[PDB]
This record gives C-alpha cells, sequence and structure tokens, in this order.
C-alpha cells in the first residue's frame, strides 16, 4: 500500500543520481521610542538545505 | 530731538540645550520608571530589560 497511501511524485530525471532542497527564516524585533532617537533594532535573515539519493 | 538707537544680545543657552553639532549620540528607547525627571540634570539606570 506504500504507492496508494503516500503521495507519487515525477520531477527526477533518470539520470540524476541526487537532489536538493531549502528552506529559510528570519528574526527581528522593535520597540517604544521617542523624538531624537539614535539607536534602532535590526533584522536578519537565515537559510538551509537538505540532500537525497 | 536727538534720536536713540539700543542693542540687546540674545541669551546663549538653555538648561538641557546640545551646545554643539560634534559627534554624540541619544538612546530614545529609554523608560521612566519612577518619579518626573529635570531637563538638564542627569539620569541612572535602574535596568535593562533582557528581551
Amino acid at each position: 500500500s506504500a504507492l496508494r497511501v503516500f503521495p507519487v511524485t515525477t520531477e527526477l530525471s533518470p539520470t540524476d543520481k541526487t537532489f536538493e532542497y531549502m528552506t529559510f527564516d528570519k528574526v527581528g524585533t522593535a520597540q517604544i521610542i521617542a523624538d531624537y532617537t539614535d539607536d534602532l533594532p535590526l533584522v536578519d535573515a537565515l537559510g538551509t538545505s537538505e540532500f537525497g539519493k | 530731538q536727538i534720536n536713540a538707537s539700543y542693542q540687546r544680545d540674545m541669551a546663549i543657552a538653555l538648561p538641557g540645550m546640545v551646545a554643539d553639532t560634534s559627534k554624540y549620540n541619544i538612546d530614545g528607547a529609554c523608560v521612566v520608571n519612577e518619579g518626573d525627571v529635570l531637563v538638564g540634570a542627569a539620569v541612572q539606570v535602574v535596568q535593562a530589560q533582557a528581551v
């Protein structure tokens, strides 16, 4: 029942040995401020990948 | 008769005023915890929140 319970997709070519997929993320924050403010928080981002056979 | 002309000079500063445009730094993310603060007087830090 494996092929009827879990989905089956066709993206790989017959000549491929490996594949890869990626994921992303982010961070950040905010604050209550006043006028004449010189310091402010900052934000960034990330990334990751995984493989197969 | 004889006319008169006068001259007055303004004051140069007020309490709590920035003197020059040289390199400075201001922290705007600050909260008054207890009492009132006089513009022109030093302050102190009670605690800095971690998060």
